[PDB]
Parts: C-alpha cells; structure tokens; sequence
C-alpha cells in the first residue's frame, strides 16, 4: 500500500549532468602581427 | 534520499587565460651606416714641378 514502486523518482542524475568545468575558450584571441617597427 | 544526486562542486582553477606569451630575439635599430670614404692627405699643392 505504501507507494507503487517508484520508477526512479522520474530520475536519479542531479548535479550529475549540469556545468563540468570552465573553458579556454576557442583561442584568447591572436595578437596580430607584431615585431619590428624598422625605420631611421 | 537520493538528494539529486547531493551537489557536487563546481571546478575552480585554470588561473591563467592560454595565451603562453613571450617574444624571442626581437628587433634592433640598424646602425647609422657608415657612409664609405677614404681618408686622404688633401693639402695645397699637388705636383709643384
């Protein structure tokens, strides 16, 4: 009579499934071509 | 029970955007050329004869 087998409550998987880690993002964008300045 | 599956911490650290900077022998200011010459003995007189 008590409760008729509760199919795990629908899902057990929580936090489990949710943010794993922080990224690195595609690349901290390229600095574009730098160096010398040649003159004088 | 079963608390969702009780939380479980986020992921801290990476202290550092990937950007693994760092500049090897870069340039340096050309020397002032020298313009080519030649030393000489410019006087007064040059063949007194």
């Amino acid at each position: 009579p008590g409760s008729q087998g509760a199919p795990g409550l629908q899902g057990a998987p929580g936090a489990p499934g949710s943010q794993g880690a922080p990224g690195l993002q595609g690349a901290p964008g390229a600095p574009g071509s730098q160096g010398a300045p040649g003159l004088q | 029970g079963a608390p969702g599956a009780p939380g479980s911490q986020g992921a801290p650290g990476l202290q550092g955007a990937p950007g693994a900077p760092g500049s090897q022998g870069a340039p340096g200011l050309q020397g002032a050329p020298g313009a080519p010459g030649s030393q000489g003995a410019p006087g007064l007189q040059g063949a007194p004869g």
